[PDB]
């Protein structure tokens, strides 16, 4: 029936004709090469260097499972041509995610801002929600750092993802998001760190 | 009768251009023609002759106002003595519209 | 539209009170 | 056949902004599809 | 051969239906199993396949730049959706009774045969005149006042989504 | 740190998915060994109540395996359907298998086992689960 063969390529498991008339091969390659990026993602986003890179890596798996959820759900056994047409409006989007990642890659703020410029570049198209849901969770830990100088004042650093690192007492070196609030955060914290010693 | 049903169904789908620009000239106050297809090159079809005067006098009068779905009506008329008296019920759509503009 | 209001709105309300 | 071959030659010379001939063939073209269905059915 | 053709009309060429970079899809030569009179209707049928291939190749290539070109291709797939869906159906009808000939398959396309041709030169004017910027929202509009009802109902969809970009930017600025 | 062996002659379309389910077992064979050891008195009054509150979750993980076998009798449990059911367990038994390996790395007892639960609670400031 061959449908359980083609449908089991989007998952990654090899098959009798998927290793690792006669024109079907051309049709097969159009759904085949879709699979080669799905596997090329789990090889790239499997780990749980940078903290913000982990969250973006943790946000990606929040999406692939949906792609694994949509498959193996609707079709028990459908027509061969139905598969190619059904997975077109969705398959091409999977190949777009290869242009985003590698399959080098920035980290820290350099990545949290690079992903932002990917929004305005392709805003109105159908790639707005998926990129947004990534950016909405790829900035989750970075807000916590920002949520320190505003509430508690205990600066938290791990590898340098923060744009700011650590008589005169004012040597916390400082030097996208609106600069109208950038420089203000730098002073909104040092005041708290100064009242803690008084 | 079946031969008349063919020519009629062949007619409406060929007068659709004029009925569009005629309406478009009326409500949008300007004549938007291509390749000077319309007869009024800014030699006449007697189809709309018995009311043509009420068109021009509404078109030009509308253009002096801005400086200061007609085909979708003819087709429903077919839902509710062919093409001569029947056509004499199309003009109430083109005449009342005119009466408002000049008025 | 990219209007960053979910960040600055709970933020500017606290900046003026500290200063 | 002459009546239908010439018409097909006419529709061809419009496909490969007059807005009237192009709007006229669409009526002719629409008639042919339905006419073709009766001929195609007989072949069954 | 039926399922062979329904792939050739999808964008996959093979031995029976060779592909040429200049002319387009066409049958190679006479075949003994089939009749010698069908060698024509297929060539009449491929004049449609060539359109879809040259469509999807351009759609993927994205080529020139600008959002209004991105969105045009984004919308260009929407009008092209009923073509695919109507092609998946042909296989189902042939799966039922095995007495259907190419005549019925040729008959099923009907609407797509008189639509693609008029929506082919709209693409050609873009790639041949470097239509950059919002000027597309007129070049597509000047062809939206066409007589063919099917076309008048196709381009209007593309203009309906291409306006979504301007409506996005316009509200973002005002 | 447990290693597993599957099969020399099995379908490749299965072994690639089997290796996606096991990381909840290997992350479990290191929690149940943390309970049966850090319960010894010579570890303070903190490494105890940490092992008790780390046991109620193991109980709820044993109920989630019971409800699967009872649902397996009716055949309604396909392998693809399994990979989705245990997802709440693959995230929880991945947290505890990280504390139970970071409390024993540097020998902690008393306050230094109450500090680690206050930094590992600060890293997950955007998880909310």
């Amino acid at each position: 029936e061959l449908v359980k063969d083609v449908l089991n390529v989007l998952i990654g498991v090899v098959s009798a004709t998927f290793s690792l008339p006669e024109s079907i091969s051309s049709l097969l390659s159009e759904v085949a090469e879709y699979g080669t990026c799905y596997t090329r993602l789990s090889h790239f986003s499997l780990q749980p260097k940078g903290l913000v890179f982990q969250a973006f890596t943790s946000g990606l798996r929040r999406y692939l499972q949906y792609y694994r959820a949509c498959v193996l759900s609707t079709p028990p056994t459908l027509s061969l041509l139905t598969i190619g047409f059904l997975f077109k409006k969705l398959g091409r989007q999977l190949r777009y995610l290869a242009e985003l990642c590698g399959v080098a890659f920035p980290t820290g703020v350099k990545l949290l801002s690079y992903l932002y410029q990917e929004a305005l570049h392709n805003c109105s198209n159908e790639h707005y929600p998926v990129l947004l849901s990534l950016l909405k969770t790829s900035c989750e830990p970075y807000t916590r750092f920002i949520h320190d100088w505003v509430y508690s004042g205990v600066f938290r650093d791990a590898y340098g993802e923060f744009m700011i690192q650590v008589k005169l007492y004012w040597t916390h070196g400082y030097v996208v998001f609106l600069k109208h609030i950038a420089h203000d955060i730098y002073v909104c914290g040092k005041t708290i760190n100064l009242l803690k010693l008084c | 009768e079946q031969t008349v049903s063919l020519l009629f169904s062949l007619w409406v789908e060929t007068v659709r251009p004029y009925l569009q620009t005629v309406d478009e000239w009326i409500v949008h106050g300007h004549l938007w023609d291509g390749a000077r297809e319309f007869i009024i090159q800014r030699t006449m079809v007697s189809f709309l002759k018995p009311v043509l005067k009420q068109i021009i006098m509404a078109g030009k009068s509308m253009q002096l106002l801005k400086n200061l779905e007609l085909d979708d009506v003819h087709d429903p008329l077919l839902a509710i003595t062919f093409e001569l008296t029947l056509r004499s019920c199309l003009y109430p759509h083109i005449d009342k519209q005119y009466l408002d503009c000049c008025g | 539209v990219l209007m960053k209001r979910s960040i600055t709105a709970p933020l500017a309300a606290h900046i003026s009170l500290v200063n | 056949g002459q009546v239908v071959f010439r018409l097909q030659e006419f529709i061809d010379e419009v496909m490969g902004p007059f807005r009237t001939y192009q709007a006229f063939m669409w009526a002719l073209y629409k008639y042919f599809i339905s006419f073709k269905e009766e001929l195609a059915e007989i072949e069954k | 051969m039926i399922h062979e053709l329904l792939l050739a009309l999808s964008g996959y060429p093979g031995s029976i239906f060779t592909w040429n970079k200049r002319s387009g899809l066409q049958v190679s030569q006479d075949f003994p199993f089939l009749h010698p009179s069908e060698t024509s209707v297929l060539n009449r049928l491929c004049r449609l396949g060539t359109d879809y291939i040259r469509f999807t190749e351009f759609i993927e290539q994205y080529t020139l730049h600008g959002i209004y070109l991105r969105a045009f291709c984004t919308g260009l797939d929407s009008v092209l959706q009923p073509y695919r869906q109507a092609l998946l159906d042909l296989e189902q009808e042939f799966l039922g009774d095995p007495h259907l000939s190419i005549s019925h398959v040729n008959y099923f396309l009907d609407q797509f045969q008189l639509l693609f041709p008029s929506v082919m030169v709209v693409v050609e004017q873009i790639k041949s005149q470097k239509i950059h910027g919002c000027q597309i929202l007129e070049t597509v509009y000047k062809h939206s006042c066409g007589g063919l009802p099917p076309v008048r109902s196709a381009l209007e969809k593309i203009l309906a989504v291409c306006h979504g970009v301007m409506y996005k930017q316009l509200s973002a600025w005002m | 740190s447990r290693t597993f062996l599957v099969d020399p002659n099995l379908d490749l379309s299965i072994r690639e998915l089997v290796h996606r389910i096991l990381p909840v077992a290997a992350s479990y064979s290191a929690v149940t060994r943390f309970i049966e050891e850090k319960s010894s008195f010579e570890y303070g009054q903190v490494n105890h109540a940490l092992a008790a509150a780390m046991r109620t979750l193991v109980k709820e993980h044993l109920i989630l395996v019971s409800q699967l076998e009872q649902l397996h009798r009716q055949g309604l449990l396909s392998l693809q359907k399994l990979w989705f059911y245990i997802q709440p367990a693959m995230r929880t038994m991945d947290i505890l298998a990280s504390l139970a390996t970071s409390v024993d790395k540097g020998e902690c007892l008393g306050g230094s086992t109450l500090s680690l639960l206050h930094d590992r609670s600060f890293s997950y400031t955007g998880d909310s689960q």
